[PDB]
């Protein structure tokens, strides 16, 4: 990979569950190195109108309120994960 | 989002 993790550093490739900080810094991390659950990350990815916002810095999720928002959309209590943003 | 499954 071309990219650094912006939590761990090391290389992120494309095989690896990674995603983006579009609300602020434009580094790629992760998802293991984030918190976030396979859930958000799945949810997260299919949504266009949410961004994510990672540890260190349209609807703005951090990894917290993208776990929490997930948790509620499988268990049939938000219809999707913007009800938290 | 833009994740590596997008
Ligand atoms: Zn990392
Ligand atoms: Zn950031």
């Amino acid at each position: 990979g071309v990219y650094p993790c912006g939590a761990c550093r090391s290389e992120v490739n494309d095989d690896q569950d990674a995603i983006l900080c579009e609300a602020s810094c434009q580094k790629w991390f992760h998802r293991e190195c984030t918190g976030m659950t396979e859930s958000a990350y799945g949810l997260l990815t299919t949504e266009a109108s949410a961004v994510w916002a990672c540890d260190l810095c349209v609807y703005v999720f951090t990894t917290h309120l993208a776990n929490t928002a997930a948790e509620a959309v499988l268990q049939g209590r938000a219809d999707s994960i913007l009800a938290y943003h | 989002a833009r994740t590596k499954q997008t």
